[PDB]
RNA sequence: AAAAAAAAAAAAAAAAAAAAAAAAAAAUUUUUUUUUUUUUUUU
RNA sequence: UAUAUAAUAGAAUAAGAUAAGUUUUUUUUUUUUUUUUUUUUUUUUUUUUUU
């Protein structure tokens, strides 16, 4: 709806801090959502949500893996252990993401520093897929510079030409 | 993002198969005429004029009529002058099936109905259906009373336009014959007798090979209707085919509709 | 001292233009029924 | 002088969340207040003419 309430949101992030271990999938992707967007931070209650999700990085479904990368990555909040478990699942489920959730994803792993062939193939592979949607996306045309700076022209000659190419 | 000719190849070669799909296919089929149906949209501005008569058939044998398409109906009723009769024929229905058929387009499709030299069947069972929708359309007990008899009127007016030229049309089968009757008598149009005869005498002889070769059909209720409305029309019109149906049904020669 | 004419100031009435502020409602009657097959292409 | 047959019935009755596929004037009328212009009326001041 978007409409800031503070002090219900205080009482709400409290309450979640100390029921933190019941948190499913969903619930973690809808809660470091609001919460990354709303700008309440807590850092014990976010170090406990990523701990959380790292036994739980399995049970992600397209929309929470992304969702939960993106929210964490721009939060400034990275975990490590978090970042390797949500790192690996994503060569498993990349066949099934739309331009824009994988321009995110791609953007939370260059913020990541994880550079690792075995992770990065498919995800290059899908985003080459849908090259149209992915280079027609004002809501993130600054997104891809961050991405690009940080791989380099020595990492994807063709993704790079298409870049460089004016559209 | 889906190029222009490649909606039309796929759904060109989805319809032209439909006569014969086997039945667990049939759904597969309409999600792929759903998850690319917003490009046609969007496109509907630009597609050709027999393209959009073939893209809105494929999209009803489907049985699918989804609200994003309705502007398409709209520019058919734009660009009417352009058909030939059998596609304004089609037209109508297919403009029926779309909640798009008010009054106004059906006076103004019925001209191009009017021009054929020779009427076909499919033309003058669109015609008559289209006629009695539309006498339905207009409402008496409604916030424009003043106007509901000199409307229905107009409408009886072309009915007997249409109707003075019935007799140079081939009926395939009696329940052609029964629909036109319906909508003569439901609607209180004047016919001329030589039509009457016309299609009496070819429902006289269609419904001969059925009584005469004991089997393959007509229902006994078809056959009440059709006594029924010689009986009202008079027995000069096929003085034979009085008591040929009564010998029929003596006989009890045609089940029931529910045997 | 009186009358007429011209100019200036003030008050009231009418008309036109610009700006700012306030208000605009509703009452369940919408539609159904073909045997339709005419896109075009080197995937 | 043979190696082979197989058939009976009854009932009427309802649960309930999957992160989805629009957007193409903005304007008219009434009332109040302020500012500007024009017309009419009244008062004051100055100048000219006549008695």
């Amino acid at each position: 709806i978007g409409i800031n309430n503070p002090e219900l949101f205080d009482n709400l992030a409290e309450r979640a801090l100390a029921v933190v271990q019941d948190h499913d999938a969903r619930d973690i992707s809808k809660t470091v959502t609001a919460l990354a967007h709303f700008g309440l931070k807590d850092e014990e209650l976010f170090k406990r949500l990523a701990s959380h999700a790292a036994s739980i990085a399995d049970q992600f479904d397209a929309m929470g893996l992304v969702n939960t990368a993106h929210a964490f990555a721009r939060t400034n909040f990275l975990q490590q252990d978090m970042a390797v478990a949500l790192s690996e699942r994503s060569v498993y489920v990349c066949r099934l993401l739309d331009a824009g959730e994988t321009r995110r994803l791609l953007w939370a792993l260059a913020k990541f520093q994880v550079r690792d062939p075995k992770i990065l193939t498919p995800v290059f592979n899908r985003c080459l897929a849908l090259h149209y949607d992915f280079f027609a996306d004002p809501t993130g045309s600054e997104e891809i510079e961050e991405i690009f700076d940080f791989y380099g022209p020595n990492f994807c000659p063709p993704l790079y030409q298409l870049y460089i190419s004016r559209g | 993002n889906i190029d222009m000719s490649s909606v039309k190849a796929f759904s060109t070669r989805l319809f032209k198969t439909r006569r014969g799909c086997a039945k667990e296919t049939l759904d597969i089929r309409r999600k792929v005429l759903l998850a690319m149906s917003r490009r046609v949209g969007v496109l509907a501005n630009d597609f050709d004029l027999p393209s959009l008569l073939g893209v809105l058939q494929c999209y009803t044998v489907h049985d699918l009529t989804p609200f994003h398409l309705e502007p398409l109906a709209i520019r058919a009723t734009n660009h009417v002058g352009d058909f030939t009769p059998h596609e304004c024929a089609t037209l109508a229905h297919v403009l029926r099936k779309w909640r798009t058929m008010r009054l106004e387009v059906c006076e103004r499709l019925v001209e191009r109905i009017c021009t054929s030299d020779q009427l076909t069947h499919h033309m003058a069972n669109a015609a008559m259906i289209a006629i009695r929708t539309c006498f339905n359309q207009v409402s008496d007990g409604g916030r424009n009373a003043m106007n509901a008899e000199p409307t229905r009127q107009k409408l009886r007016a072309m009915g007997e336009q249409i109707g003075c030229r019935l007799d140079e049309v081939e009926y395939p089968a009696l329940p052609v014959i029964l629909s036109i009757l319906d909508v003569v008598v439901t609607l209180k149009i004047y016919v001329p007798k030589k039509c009457l005869q016309v299609i009496f005498s070819q429902a006289n002889d269609m419904v001969a090979i059925v009584m005469e070769q004991k089997d393959d059909p007509i229902t006994a209720e078809e056959g009440r209707q059709l006594q029924a409305l010689l009986s009202h029309y008079g027995n000069d019109l096929a003085p034979e085919l009085s008591q040929r149906m009564k010998e029929a049904f003596r006989e009890g020669v045609l089940p029931d509709e529910a045997s």
